[PDB]
């Protein structure tokens, strides 16, 4: 999966 | 009386599941959570009406699929979703380690794409559809 920050 | 706690206690079947808010432990349930078998407070209830379908401009939802916050998200490989979960709530309600199994794979299908439906202690609900429907009617 694909992460980010939600920041 | 911690989050964490309390699931240990459902795992243990010391508790139900739907008898506690699965986004952040209250034991003041008010209603079932409309994605996956378990309950939702309030607080939970109010914070999904106003952050389950914020998006950002990735595409995707702002914030995790169950809990509708996270500081850090796995986002839904499938190209058909929008979906992201924190892994605050994958290791917990999955189990320790799936967070990161889950970013490993590629791609990977979020809970909600899933074709096991089950995993760990989450389990979507057949007829989430329908749920949503009754959540965000009149
Ligand atoms: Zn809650
Ligand atoms: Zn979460
Ligand atoms: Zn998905």
């Amino acid at each position: 999966a694909r992460t980010k920050q939600t920041a | 009386g911690s989050r964490e706690r309390l699931v240990y206690e459902v795992r243990q079947k010391c508790r139900n599941i739907e008898d506690i808010c699965i986004s952040c432990g209250s034991l003041n349930v008010t209603l079932e959570h409309p994605l996956f078998v378990g309950g939702m407070c309030q607080n939970c209830k109010n914070c999904f009406l106003e952050c389950a379908y914020q998006y950002d401009d990735d595409g995707y939802q702002s914030y995790c699929t169950i809990c509708c916050g996270g500081r850090r998200v796995l986002m839904c490989g499938n190209n058909n979703c929008c979906r992201c979960f924190c892994v605050e709530c994958v290791d917990l309600l999955v189990g320790p380690g799936a967070a990161q199994a889950a970013i490993k794979e590629d791609p990977w299908n979020c809970y909600m794409c899933g074709h096991k439906g089950t995993y760990g202690l989450l389990r979507r609900r057949e007829d989430w559809p329908s749920r949503l429907q009754m959540f965000f009617a009149n």
